[PDB]
């Protein structure tokens, strides 16, 4: 079967829980070159979230929802057996591998979450050809519904608030807000960005250049000194990679951070998120729940010396590579949702109405 | 063991109340919009008595009235109240006297007056007397339940203040008398020479 | 018949007297197997009168103690259970504007109503098994490596909560003596013999020991409408410390501890004991002038309360307000 | 070493069952049919109960006995559909006590092949399916039909004598049922305060006390003895402690009624009951 | 030499900085009986304040003044040495040991400063019985118009702040609070008082007693049920055992708490504090700088059995009783000194003009 990745470097005692990799370090190593165990759609998966080639959360959903689609095409129902129990038992080992890979994200969750709950409710008296093509069909409609009229919606509704001659400040890459500022921009509303970006990283180059493209006036800045730039700053537009059930939003690393100093100079907080992204579990804290990403890429070239070149030599020195944050709900003002503008308080109440 | 009994003379020997028990007696006065006698059941009830025997005299109609209209001679209480009333009682000795001539009780009885407030529970002290009746077969004859108190507690009255030598290591009562009006306590030797291991002076 | 008036009147006078049953999980237990009895062995005609029947025995029940809110939520959870299946049964809520925008009798017995209640009251007492353990199961993920925990008092929900997360974590918990009852050494001796490396201080050292503390876990008596908190005594000052210091506050309750009742009742809000174990009778003369109070419950802020743990996963303190619609009817609360 | 209660391997649709949990999945519940030698099944995550239900973890409470009874059995797959909220509590005591009583059997038949040294478990199915199966086929009742024939060939071992296992097999059957489904004892205790203050008064106590001892049936000797000088303890240990507290009460009417007539007093102190 | 005291228990992680003894085990043990190392005075003291015969802080520098009084009468000068220095170097054991016996409090540390400030001004032509009665007339007049004035001072301030019909909420036990309150109903003013106790010293029944014997109505109750009574309570006076040069407030275990939960009820809050306990040091929290007593004194007899009987057998369970708290600048409103009624922020002014 598949092998366990190994851990890379000394960990942080307070993050001794949660696994830490290396790029490197690839789990392909000791796998047949024609993958039997792990499907090869699955392994190349793997091997893009791995290496870093899907970053976004919307991407790495889509990414994994049409590898799946691919699984579920090739896939034939043994014989002596159901459907409806057989490829979630055979999906559950990839889902594993996937994990070991890169830890899942709240989206890939809530789409393995969506599909399991769709091939449970699939009939056992019904053909596998009818059974195979209505999961595709679930599949693009779930994708469809879910990112792109919910986009739309979102952009819409983000629309009202920017007004004219006003200056945003966002932080780090997420389609969605590029998305809103773009169609804001297009709609006729004349205003300033300001780009926030953080090491290692530096993924706000991305929102970066497509603002550029776009043609809308751009700033751009690393974030410790955003307590600079926020006396001018009239509105904080963030993106979330998940919304909690207590109303915490879970996102990059430096976003909480930016909400506090925004909260310091009187700016007002928007957060936009896709309700497939809601969350029932709840955390207070970035240290129970988290992912370590790799120590190395902290290293940096200041000069002609790097000073944590050979950091694995010094015994009590550590790296950590944290990839999100908590931020506690009285930080965040808005909540952008295809539902419409709600407050952070009412993260539970969309989770309520969308399981029944 | 049978269920644990109670004795409650529910008339004071002693008239400590003129003119205030000439129309009512004292067990029916009421101490916090509650009479006395009610107290002194409720504490018998929580303590897990069984069954008690209401001893009046004095202006016993109106105690029997009052009871029967209370809550313990409801069919529902566990606490089974016995009435009996006798024009010839005239002290706590004609009462147990009169006990032990019907033969009420049968083994370990409690022993109380009508005007107690309390919310002792006796558990430990009962299995203790059971314990020390059963090692030392029919020696222990009573035992008396005391309250940690201070001298200068407005509780202590001088009238019924009690000093009483005892010994420390078993818990028996050697010596006990009352200290109304006396500036000075003596004790007799004949308590050192049982007991010389320790007594104590409370 | 005569056996049920027996249990109704042994069970209120337990009530009012002392304790019992110990745990309030069995209290819960015990309340609920005693409306199962009142609804069985008793003679009803309409759903009215075993409504009013068990609003009767709800009101001598709370009156007996008020400060034992599981017997009125226990009430409360049966009236509710015997509206839906009521209305199930008969025709097809919670005063909402949808209901208002879009436009009642309990009367015409049905044979196939009673059984049915019982089904549900039986099922409700099944998750009082497992409630428990529902919560433990969750606190690997609350709990991370080398935490500093904190806790007030003897819970047995933390307990167990603190139990099974050491399973596979090692963390440090302080517990504070909850005085005049010291319940929390009972609970750091537990912690300490199952090698938590727990240590006990008096709840007097509160607000020194916060700024080293990472997370505050704690149980509670009773949770009001608005997410509020009766608490042991000392409980308030806990949340307003971890308030001041921001350190993340986490109630580890069950359902059954939900009480549709707001806090304007404080009169019995508290319950006052015999000042016995705060200034002892042998003082003496200054007994006399002076004034005891002994509370032992108090009430908590919601906005002092970061979450709330129970056995159907975590929640905010802002959503107690859906949670309590979904478990009691709006003319159920005054009973 | 284990082997089905029944004769058939898989329950037929409609047949209350104990299960007992052991994970969860998607779909729902897997379980263990005890009695079917542990093969799994499954609660579905719609038939858990009548009303609107959250979570998996409100009813199932994982390794706890359930009584479900089931809807769909597939043996080709060995898929076998449960349901709980179809089960009534009259099914689910009556399931208990068959259980229960099954398991008794069950666990004397296992006792047998051990006490015989049996390795193999086909050895231990061939002397389950001689003496329980011939039985539950003659009664056409499983469960029931084996249970009531060891509780009768208790006493007459003649019915155990048909089988043909072996002479030393019989033997260990006969004394393992008459060591196990044998506990026939019973005490009924009652105190009475019976005295008379006449002219005999003495001789109407004994009296009474004869006429009292006089009502004891065969085998129940009802040997009152004086506790205290008023009192007086009735004790026998008699088995059907049903019929024994009514001999114990007539006993004490009889007692009360033969003092009554000798002009005395008659009271119960503490009515019968068992030790 | 004096041996090394030795720690009893095991102590907290957090805590490990700082010795912790029993009450029961004492040094005379391991010292002669007629004393020679060290002044009989000083060892008497040493007893009486690791037996806990000596708890307030004003009490505390008393008797250690009275004591170093009682060393200086006896003092004899050596041969071909001069008092000046050789009497501060003799006093540097008699501290160490009382350090052993019991950790110095601020008014103590005051106090030794001033004197040792003193004996170093002693002039070398000075004759040594008229040095040792200037040493002794100068620590009576410190004694004096440190603690006797300043008491007379601070509550002539506070009358002002205390009317009529008001509650007030007072911690412990303080000699300038309990002054303070007695001499305020004597002047005619009428109020009530409520008094907040703490395990396991409980030491608010010393100020209650006084109180009731004064005739101030009052009231009881432990430190847990604070915030059921700061409603109908009207102002907070506490006293200080130090004044750090931040402003913060060193003091017993609940008084920052007590600020805190007060802060919480929008009730002022006023320190009274002689100006003699101000010091130069400061510190952020209780963990750096702080005392712990005997763990042992944490066990109590609820219903019939001592749940902390045998709390060393447990191998992971620890004692942890603090001395002493720290309340920040911010959750205080008044300091009343003999000085005045100052802001919480003055502190190191009244520290730049005592000097």
């Amino acid at each position: 079967q598949v092998p366990t990745r190994k851990d890379y470097g000394s960990k942080v005692s307070l993050f001794s829980h949660l696994p830490q990799y290396s790029r490197q370090n690839s789990l392909t190593q000791f796998m047949s070159i024609p993958s039997s165990v792990i499907h090869p759609a699955m392994v190349r998966l793997g091997l893009q979230y791995s290496q870093g080639l899907v970053s976004g959360s919307n991407a790495r959903c889509i990414a994994l929802l049409r590898a799946l689609q691919q699984v579920i095409q090739d896939y034939t129902t043994p014989p002596n057996e159901e459907l409806s129990r057989d490829l979630v038992n055979k999906l559950k080992p990839y889902m594993s591998f996937l994990t070991q890979c890169r830890p899942l994200s709240a989206s890939m969750h809530n789409a393995i979450k969506f599909l399991n709950k769709e091939i449970t409710s699939v009939g056992s008296s019904k053909r596998e050809e009818e059974a195979k093509s209505e999961l595709r069909a679930a599949i693009d409609r779930y994708v469809q519904e879910k990112i792109v009229l919910a986009a739309q919606a979102i952009s819409r509704f983000a629309y009202q608030k920017i007004s004219n001659g006003d200056v945003i400040l966002v932080y780090g890459c997420s389609s969605l807000v590029s998305r809103i500022l773009q169609e804001a921009w297009t709609e006729g509303r004349r205003f300033r960005v300001v780009v926030v970006d953080s090491r290692p990283w530096l993924e706000g180059r991305h929102t970066l250049r497509s603002l550029v493209h776009a043609g809308v006036p751009a700033s751009y800045l690393l974030i410790p000194a955003a307590s600079y730039v926020l006396p001018e700053v009239s509105k904080v537009l963030l993106g979330a990679h998940a919304l909690l059930a207590n109303g915490s939003v879970m996102s990059r690393v430096g976003t909480a951070q930016l909400a506090l100093v925004a909260r310091a100079h009187n700016v007002p907080v928007l957060v936009c998120c896709e309700t497939y992204k809601f969350c029932e579990r709840v955390q207070t804290d970035a240290f129970v729940s988290n992912e370590l990403d790799d120590p190395d890429d902290l290293q940096c070239k200041r000069g002609e010396h790097v000073a944590l070149a050979n950091w694995q030599n010094h015994a009590s020195l550590r790296l950590l590579n944290l990839v999100y944050d908590v931020t506690p709900p009285e930080l965040v003002d808005l909540v952008i949702t295809e539902l419409g503008m709600i407050p952070c308080s009412s993260v539970p109440v969309v989770l309520r109405v969308k399981s029944s | 063991p049978p269920p644990l009994q109670a004795v409650l003379v529910a008339d004071s020997f002693d008239r400590r109340f003129f003119p205030i028990s000439k129309d009512q007696p004292r067990v029916l006065l009421p101490l916090a919009n509650v009479a006395l006698i009610d107290y002194t059941l409720e504490f018998l009830t929580a303590t897990g008595v069984q069954e008690t025997f209401v001893f009046c005299c004095w202006k016993a109609a109106q105690i029997k009235e009052h009871l029967l209209k209370s809550k313990w001679c409801r069919p529902t209480s566990l606490n089974v109240v016995r009435i009996i009333t006798s024009e010839l009682y005239r002290s706590l000795g004609d009462v147990l006297r009169d006990v032990d001539a019907k033969a009420l009780v049968r083994s370990d009885f409690l022993l109380v007056y009508g005007d107690v407030i309390s919310n002792i529970n006796i558990t430990r002290a009962l299995e203790e007397h059971r314990l020390r009746r059963k090692l030392e077969k029919n020696v222990s004859v009573m035992t008396m339940i005391f309250k940690e108190s201070s001298p200068s507690h407005p509780t202590r009255c001088h009238e019924d203040n009690v000093v009483v030598a005892v010994d420390s290591t078993t818990n028996r009562v050697l010596h006990f008398q009352k200290t109304q009006g006396l500036r000075r306590f003596a004790f007799p030797l004949s308590l050192f020479q049982g007991s010389s291991d320790g007594v104590e002076v409370r | 018949g005569s056996e049920l008036s027996e249990r109704i009147e042994s069970f209120v006078e337990t009530l009012k007297r002392g304790g019992g049953p110990r745990s309030s999980e069995e209290m819960a237990r015990e309340t609920l197997g005693l409306l199962r009895q009142i609804i069985t062995d008793h003679r009803w005609s309409n759903a009215g009168e075993l409504m009013e029947l068990i609003r009767r025995e709800g009101r001598r029940m709370t009156a007996a103690q008020p400060s034992e809110t599981t017997v009125g939520n226990m009430v409360r959870r049966v009236l509710k259970i015997i509206r839906e299946e009521y209305g199930r049964l008969h025709g097809r809520q919670q005063e909402s504007l949808h209901k208002l925008l879009t436009s009642e009798d309990f009367s015409f017995h049905y044979a196939q109503l009673q059984s049915n209640i019982i089904e549900a009251i039986n099922e409700l007492l099944v998750e009082l098994e497992g409630t428990m353990e529902n919560i433990a199961a969750q606190a690997l993920e609350h709990i991370h490596s080398n935490e500093v925990i904190m806790t007030i008092g003897f819970s047995r929900t933390v307990e167990a909560f603190l139990k099974e997360a050491a399973r596979k974590r090692k963390f440090h918990v302080i517990v504070a003596e909850c005085a005049p009852f010291c319940q929390g050494h009972e609970m750091a001796v537990n912690l300490s013999k199952a090698g938590i490396e727990t240590t006990v201080m008096t709840d007097a050292a509160i607000f020194a020991v916060m700024s080293r503390v990472n997370k505050v876990i704690i149980g509670t008596k009773t949770i009001l409408a608005n997410g509020a908190l009766r608490a042991v005594t000392g409980t308030h000052t806990l949340a307003l410390a971890a308030k001041h210091h921001s350190t993340p506050l986490i109630v580890c309750a069950p359902m059954f501890k939900l009480s549709p009742q707001f806090p304007n009742e404080e009169d019995s809000f508290h319950k006052f004991v015999a000042p016995e174990e705060v200034l002892p009778f042998t003082e003496g003369d200054i007994l006399e002038k002076v004034s005891v109070h002994c509370p032992v419950f108090d009430y908590v802020p919601p906005e002092l309360i970061t979450l709330f743990i129970s056995n159907i996963g975590g929640n905010a303190p802002s959503y107690i307000y859906r949670l309590m619609s979904e478990l009691y009817h709006p003319d159920d609360h005054v009973l | 070493l284990s082997c089905r209660f029944y004769q058939h391997k898989f329950p037929e649709v409609e047949d209350v069952v104990m299960v007992n949990v052991r994970s969860i999945a998607e779909m729902g519940a897997y379980v263990s049919l005890l009695e079917y030698n542990n093969i799994e099944g499954m609660i579905l995550l719609s038939e858990l109960s009548r009303r609107r239900i959250r979570s998996i973890n409100k009813l199932i409470r994982i390794g706890r006995n359930e009584c479900v009874v089931v809807i769909r059995v597939d043996k080709e797959k060995g898929y076998i559909d449960l349901s709980k909220r179809r089960v009534s509590p009259e099914e689910a005591i009556k399931c208990e006590d068959k259980f229960t009583k099954s398991k008794t059997v069950y666990s004397i038949l296992r006792h047998v092949a051990e006490v015989l040294e049996y390795t193999k478990d086909e050895q231990l199915e061939s002397l389950f399916q001689r003496t329980a199966w011939v039985f539950d086929d003659k009664y056409k009742r499983p469960g029931y039909g084996a249970y009531d024939a060891f509780k009768h060939a208790v006493s007459d071992p003649s019915i155990l004598d048909s089988l043909d296992l072996n002479e030393d097999e019989r033997e260990v059957l006969i004394n393992n049922i008459n060591r196990r489904l044998t506990p026939q004892a019973v005490k009924i205790r009652a105190d009475i305060e019976v005295a008379c203050y006449g002219y005999e008064g003495i001789d109407a106590v004994k009296e009474a006390l004869r006429a009292g001892l006089n009502c004891s049936t065969e085998n129940m000797p009802i040997k009152i003895n004086l506790i205290a000088p008023p009192r007086y303890v009735m004790t026998t240990t008699t088995l059907e402690r049903t019929e024994g507290l009514s001999v114990l009460s007539q006993a004490m009417a009889v007692i009360k009624e033969k003092i009554e007539e000798k002009r005395g007093v008659f009271n119960v102190q503490m009515e019968p009951k068992v030790v």
